[PDB]
């Protein structure tokens, strides 16, 4: 019915202007206040600020007044936010939300939501990882780690796929260094590890990065 | 100017429990509270607004009550659909609206202790000049576990990281990954690199170790 749909992932460096965007539909774009929100990493939801997309009104909560400014182009049903000069503390997901108020309050819930729109900005480079085994030795268990990537994300499967039981992609951490590293791994039977083979399939498409690793008792 | 308290941070619960989650506002905001669903990785939905109406295509099981400062949601019969996080909203200041803090409702199923494993780094690693050691922590509840890193009985502290997966659909439990990041003169320079781990499902803590270069 109502959809608002958000513009995909960015990476950027401190410093760097950012526009991200959000797209209407199903309803008429100029009749319904349209509001911003951030969700940092692991953290809750914040409201930034609003904008009616007739004539560009807008409010902004204190703690954004001046960092971001709001603004939207109604002739394709488009909202926008922006960032002069990001910091690395803008990391975070964005979303924009449709306010459903009549008049000035009377309610005002946030009746359909974007997406998101993830937003990294650190003065890490893209790299791609390395990937290291985590080798087994009833139950076993192995895995793989994959270390000292940027950015996100990185997918892991096993055996192309065909391995899906047991296994547990962890999500990654963020080290000082600034570079990413998650553990993928998976339990087996003992008894297959002489004759079962096992291989994690890591892709990292910023860095153009495929790599298959074997995993295998030492 | 309207500060949100959202009072359990977590909630354990069942499948056909009654769950309660409260909000608390600094100031009144009459009845303009609303209350948003979000699990991970997903977009908020809005269950709740004006304090009690319910949002339209929600089940019936939702509820909320709750008039100035005090408001409570209400799941009366919980369904495996419903486990996620809940966040309460007030649209009554007119400087900014404002969202509490968030509760989680988890999944509460019986005590399962984790099982452990150690990984040495790999000889791989090592020649470029450091060593991740890993430590995992598999199918557990609840999450809560203490992962303690040993090096010759040298507790390590500041030298690790670790994640947690999200609770399993299937079996409600929690994994754990930590890993101990030493360089490789350090880690050539001890002899015994263990990992002990505490959990409530744990008479007493299990250990986990190698010995550097031992088969």
């Amino acid at each position: 019915e109502v959809q608002l749909v958000q513009s995909g992932a960015e990476v950027k460096k401190p410093g760097e202007s950012l526009k991200i965007s959000c797209r209407g539909s199903g309803y008429s774009f100029t009749s319904y206040w349209i509001g911003w929100v951030r969700q940092m990493p692991g953290k809750g939801l914040e409201w930034m600020g609003i904008i009616y997309p007739a004539d560009s009104d807008t409010r902004y909560s204190p703690s954004f007044q001046g960092q971001v400014t709001i603004s939207a182009d109604k002739s394709i049903n488009t909202a926008y936010l922006q960032w002069s000069s990001l910091k690395a503390s803008d990391t975070a997901m964005y979303y924009c939300a449709r306010l459903r108020m009549i008049g000035f309050d009377k309610n005002a819930p946030l009746d359909y939501w974007g997406q998101g729109t993830l937003v990294t900005v650190s003065s890490a480079s893209t790299k791609g990882p390395s990937v290291f085994p985590l080798a087994p030795s009833g139950t076993a268990a192995l895995g793989c780690l994959v270390k000292d990537y940027f950015p996100e994300p990185v997918t892991v499967s096993w055996n192309s796929g065909a391995l899906t039981s047991g296994v547990h992609t962890f999500p990654a951490v963020l080290q000082s260094s600034g570079l990413y590293s998650l553990s993928s791994v998976v339990t087996v039977p003992s008894s297959s590890l002489g004759t079962q083979t096992y291989i994690c399939n890591v892709n990292h498409k910023p860095s153009n990065t495929k790599v298959d690793k074997k995993v295998e008792p030492k | 100017d309207i500060q949100m308290t959202q009072s359990p941070s977590s909630l354990s619960a069942s499948v056909g429990d009654r769950v309660t989650i409260t909000c608390r506002a600094s100031q009144s905001i009459s009845s303009y509270l609303n209350w948003y669903q979000q699990k991970p990785g997903k977009t908020p939905k809005l269950l709740i607004y004006a304090a009690s109406s319910l949002q339209s295509g929600v089940p019936s099981r939702f509820s909320g009550s709750g008039s100035g400062t005090d408001f409570t949601l209400t799941i009366s019969s919980l369904q495996p659909e419903d486990f996620a996080t809940y966040y309460c909203q007030q649209s009554y200041s007119n400087l900014m609206y404002s969202f509490g803090q968030g509760t989680k409702v988890e999944i509460k199923r019986t005590v399962a202790a984790p099982s452990v494993f150690i990984f040495p780094p790999s000889d791989e690693q090592l020649k470029s000049g450091t060593a991740s050691v890993v430590c995992l922590l598999n199918n557990f509840y609840p999450r809560e576990a203490k992962v303690q890193w040993k090096v010759d009985n040298a507790l390590q502290s500041g030298n690790s990281q670790e994640s947690v997966t999200e609770q399993d659909s299937k079996d409600s439990t929690y994994s754990l990954s930590s890993t101990l990041t030493l360089s490789k003169a350090d880690y050539e320079k001890h002899k015994v690199y263990a990992c002990e781990v505490t959990h409530q499902g744990l008479s007493s803590p299990v250990t986990k170790s190698f010995n550097r270069g031992e088969c």
